[PDB]
């Protein structure tokens, strides 16, 4: 099972973010649609003002944020479309690249 | 060990 959203709808994802280590300086999300390769979605730095990366496919619709007081990262997914259907994974980041060493399945109708 | 990397945008 998973989440079901109508086209034009929205969804917020969240993940625990333990904080910066010598290995990792941020957190982000990737997704994998059925029969497709993993796709970068977004990554954010623990340091305010360092990176905020977005895939071109989600720019203007998705917003990544972090709350270092709560040790949390969030992804606000607005204006969802059928092509956003995928399983979404949170992973630690180093300079924006995501490192995966437990997904959220999302179906969007059109 | 082993890792899956998903690269940031080009």
């Amino acid at each position: 099972g998973g989440v079901f959203v109508q086209s034009g709808g929205s969804l917020r994802l969240s993940c625990a973010a333990s904080g910066a280590t010598s290995t990792f300086d941020g957190m982000g999300w990737f997704r994998q649609a059925p029969g497709k390769e993993r796709e970068f979605v977004s990554a954010i730095s623990y340091e305010q003002g360092s990176y905020t990366y977005y895939a071109d496919s989600v720019k203007g619709r998705f917003t990544i944020s972090r709350d270092n007081s709560k040790n949390m990262v969030y992804l606000q997914m607005n204006s969802l479309r059928a092509e956003d259907t995928a399983t979404y994974y949170c992973a630690p980041a180093y300079e924006g690249d995501l490192y995966a060493f437990q997904g959220t399945q999302v179906t969007v109708s059109s | 060990g082993s890792v899956q990397i998903v690269y940031k945008p080009k």
